[PDB]
RNA sequence: GCUUUACUGCAGGCUGUCGCUGAGGACUCUCACUCCGGGAGGAGGACACCGAUAGCCGGGCA
RNA sequence: ACUCGUACGGUCACUGAAUCCUGCCCAGUGCAGGUAUCUGAACACCUCGUACAAGAGGACGAAGGACCUGUCAACGGCGGG
RNA sequence: CGCACGGAGGCGAAGAACCACAGAUUUCCGAAUGAGAAUCUCUAACAAUUGCUUCGCGCAAUGAGGAACCCCGAGAACUGAAACAUCUCAGUAUCGGGAGGAACAGAAAACGCAACGUGAUGUCGUUAGUAACCGCGAGUGAACGCGAUACAGCCCAAAC
């Protein structure tokens, strides 16, 4: 057969990639030797293209212009401390081990100084909870528990922008500018809907899958389709 | 009496044991960091090199190669092939690791010509042979009664046509009776069967 | 389309090779420009 | 480094080296690590020199285990071309070897005491 | 051309084993090696990656 | 590549606005979890064999399978008397 | 005073034409090398990679071409087997790299008419469709020796 469409993804090629010259910033924590003499004043709130949530501009005391992922309730004239003896107030950045347990954190590192992985999209939030000399328990925003190192930093206060998910697209030319801002291909065509030589479901005098939807891990790409490992399926039960 | 060089050529005979495991172990991290050809001012083993032919003369140069262990890297089949031709993984190559870092050698430096090559160890992903090179212009060489038969016109790139001593040994030609009928006089006039 | 100055240079050979055999080579010669290219008919290079 | 069991100080290698050069100009002296080597083997080495800086260090390896089971004294220089000089060549030297010291055999038998204190 | 519980194979995934690979049937460590950190340094660690082989799945492909 | 992205994400599929709804079935097939016991390759190890080797056998036993469980908005099924 | 027999004119006994050898000139692009460019342009150039080194492009090297031949790598399928998978087509077609006027090979850790024998290597004739391989099917297929051709043997590493 040909290829089906999640082999021409990796590929890497111009319908598939991300307009990456049409974004602004990447959303990084500031580097600070040790000392927290780091501050700096809001100067605009801008839209990020990339995450479809705003992103606050900050420019520091040493004269450096960045922008800065806005956690919600953060406006121009607003300052903003990174560092260890950072004040507990939000939209300020400071290490999992200086801020206190069951405050709502965001932009938390996975390993120390790598300046933000989890918790960044649109209204999200870490939950910081238990406390130790080697490990800090953050609760992330699909409930999972991720022990992690104290001397990760994160941003006070939950992400910018929430809700937005709540409102739906109602028409198909919204989604379309969603997606031109997007690395994703769209629409989409199901497989049930193609031949035989395009995908593991096409073909049939009628639309319907050709073996059963759930396909094991080991599956090769090109078969690797429908219910990938599923542990179950449907609702009821 | 013994020479200085029958302990360099001792110690390399077990190149996991003495003091020669503690070198290889602390050379190697500084190699792993280092490009995939490092000219080096003097050879790692004295005794196989100047056993090879290498002297402490103008124009002689050794240089530390690194080549990727393993079989083929093979691409698979992208039209009908019959299942014997079908494979990938098992494949290996007719030329050895040690003529391939030779050739590599020998083009980084397009003016020299290769003499010879010899193993200086590996580790689990890649192998390190030094090769020693000749500069064939050089009158340091060119008068050199042990050396000058490399700036003959017909030795020009001789180890892309396989005229080295590894590049002779691969080629099957040790064996001078049994056994070499379709490697003598060369590979290709045996219609490729060697 | 705008033009360089060698692509000036070759479009002005070619009118120059348009030319006819002149009188004195059908004399010379006692009895045909074979490379007889027309700007609609024919097409040149480039 | 590989080689080098205990660390030699300034000053006695100051002393060894200057022993060195009055070791040429009235005995005689082997230069050269092959020289060295046969040397201990044939056992007219008196004070073996071997030195801190070679690479690759297969050249000189031998010589700390070699001179230990031939009762042949070594001490260790720092740099190459400083024993070279001490030789008297225009050229460094792994290793040098005295063959029979002159007007220095008791400064000798004496650096060949102080590197036994110093293990 | 296409399909599959047709025949035979080939990729790919999973898994054991050997090499890299080290110190004191479960465990500690750090020195290779990997990752994070501009750096200092931090996490991990003889595992993982990679090379080799073995069993299973394997119309994704021939 | 996705990705100047981080679960309010984005990947893989099905259905196809709204409204009222979406029953029963896990035996087969698929996927996934578990598993006393059974089965389960090579290396190393033990026995036999060979002054060595080929080779025969044993012990151990990974994933996988048997077996058990979950799952149908998973493939599908919803009859005869 | 070319092909090319015209018109005009001219050159040649100051020995032209014509031929042989050697030399002069030899635009631009082109390996194309200062940088760029569809044969042009912009502001001193071995670009790039190397060896030597007065460590300065100072002295040198490589690059690209050539009818095929040659050497080193990568390596099909139609086809044949009256299907087809091993096998066959075939190490063929084709592809990558490279030398020369020829390449490659080459002075035995050989042979093994087992010998009280031969004596570097190619090649030619033969050995022979023999030995050997092979769904032991179709097919595949040497060598030693012999008769010839031409002949030529040497240098390091180490010991000291
Ligand atoms: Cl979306
Ligand atoms: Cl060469
Ligand atoms: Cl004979
Ligand atoms: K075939
Ligand atoms: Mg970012
Ligand atoms: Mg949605
Ligand atoms: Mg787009
Ligand atoms: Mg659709
Ligand atoms: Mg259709
Ligand atoms: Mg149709
Ligand atoms: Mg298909
Ligand atoms: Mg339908
Ligand atoms: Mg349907
Ligand atoms: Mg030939
Ligand atoms: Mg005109
Ligand atoms: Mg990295
Ligand atoms: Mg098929
Ligand atoms: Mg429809
Ligand atoms: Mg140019
Ligand atoms: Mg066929
Ligand atoms: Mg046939
Ligand atoms: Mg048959
Ligand atoms: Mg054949
Ligand atoms: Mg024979
Ligand atoms: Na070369
Ligand atoms: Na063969
Ligand atoms: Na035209
Ligand atoms: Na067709
Ligand atoms: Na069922
Ligand atoms: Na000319
Ligand atoms: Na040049
Ligand atoms: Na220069
Ligand atoms: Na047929
Ligand atoms: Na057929
Ligand atoms: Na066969
Ligand atoms: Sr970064
Ligand atoms: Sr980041
Ligand atoms: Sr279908
Ligand atoms: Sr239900
Ligand atoms: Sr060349
Ligand atoms: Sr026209
Ligand atoms: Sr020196
Ligand atoms: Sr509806
Ligand atoms: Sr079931
Ligand atoms: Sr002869």
């Amino acid at each position: 057969g040909r290829r089906i469409q999640g082999q021409r993804r990796g590929r890497g090629t111009s319908t598939f990639r991300a307009p990456s010259h049409r974004y602004k910033a990447d959303l990084e924590h500031r580097k600070v030797e040790d000392g927290d003499v780091i501050a700096g004043t809001v100067v605009d709130i801008e839209h990020d293209p990339a995450r479809s949530a705003p992103v606050a501009a900050v420019e520091f005391e040493d004269g450096d212009r960045r922008l800065i992922l806005a956690p919600e309730g953060v406006g121009v004239g607003d300052e903003l401390q990174v560092g260890v003896s950072a004040e507990i107030a939000p939209g300020n950045t400071l290490p999992l081990a200086e801020i206190p347990e069951g405050v709502p954190v965001c932009n938390v590192e996975s390993s120390p100084g790598d300046g933000g992985k989890f918790a960044r999209a649109s209204g999200v939030n870490a939950q910081l909870l238990t406390h130790d000399r080697n490990v800090a328990v953050v609760k992330l925003p699909s409930g999972e528990m991720k022990r992690l190192d104290p001397q990760c930093r994160a941003t006070i206060g939950v992400v910018a922008g929430g809700g937005r998910t709540d409102k739906p697209f109602v028409k198909a030319g919204n989604k379309h500018h969603k997606m031109k801002a997007r690395g994703t291909k769209w629409p989409n065509v199901r497989g049930v809907a193609m031949n035989a030589v395009d995908h593991p479901f096409g073909g049939g005098g009628r639309q319907h899958p050709g073996k059963p939807k759930s396909i094991s891990r080991n599956a090769p790409p090109g078969r690797k389709v429908g219910d990938i490992a599923s542990k179950r399926t449907g609702r009821g039960g | 009496a013994r020479s200085a060089y029958s302990y360099i050529r001792d110690a390399w005979k077990n190149p996991g044991d003495g003091q020669l495991a503690e070198l290889q172990w602390q050379r190697q991290q500084e190699w792993r960091n280092e490009g995939a050809v490092e000219r080096i001012e003097r050879p790692t083993r004295l005794d196989k090199a100047r056993s090879q032919g290498y002297k402490a003369k103008q124009g002689v140069i050794v240089a530390r190669v690194s080549v990727r262990k393993g079989s083929a890297r093979k691409r698979r089949h992208k039209a009908g092939r019959r299942s014997k031709r079908q494979g990938v993984t098992r494949i290996t190559r007719r030329k050895d690791i040690q003529r391939v870092a030779e050739e590599r050698a020998s083009r980084t430096f397009p003016n020299l010509r290769v003499l010879n090559s010899y193993s200086v160890g590996q580790d689990g992903r890649q192998k390190w042979h030094e090769v020693i090179l000749i500069d064939p212009n050089h009158p340091a060489i060119q008068n050199d009664d042990d050396l000058s038969w490399i700036c003959a016109d017909d030795q020009a790139d001789r180890v892309f046509r396989g005229l080295t001593g590894a590049g002779r040994r691969n080629r099957g030609l040790s064996g001078k009776g049994k056994g070499s009928e379709k490697t003598r006089p060369s590979l290709r006039s045996n219609g490729g069967k060697g | 389309g705008k033009k360089s100055k060698a692509t000036k240079k070759r479009l002005a050979k070619l009118d120059n090779q348009n030319s006819r055999v002149p009188a004195w080579v059908m004399l010379k010669t006692d009895r045909r420009n074979h490379k007889r290219r027309h700007w609609r008919r024919n097409d040149t290079d480039e | 480094p590989v080689y080098v069991d205990f660390d030699v100080p300034a000053d006695l290698e100051d002393d060894a080296l200057e022993a060195l050069e009055v070791a040429r100009d009235t005995g005689a002296v082997k230069k050269g690590t092959n020289e060295t080597t046969k040397s201990i083997e044939r056992g007219s080495a008196e004070l073996v020199f071997v030195a801190e800086d070679v690479q690759p260090e297969e050249i000189v390896m031998h010589i700390p285990e070699l001179a230990d089971e031939k009762g042949v004294p070594f001490i260790f220089v720092e740099q190459q071309d400083d024993l070279g000089h001490a030789a008297g060549l225009e050229v460094g030297s792994a290793a040098a070897a005295v063959t029979d010291a002159g007007e220095a055999d008791a400064d000798v038998e004496d650096i060949a005491d102080k590197v036994e204190e110093l293990r």
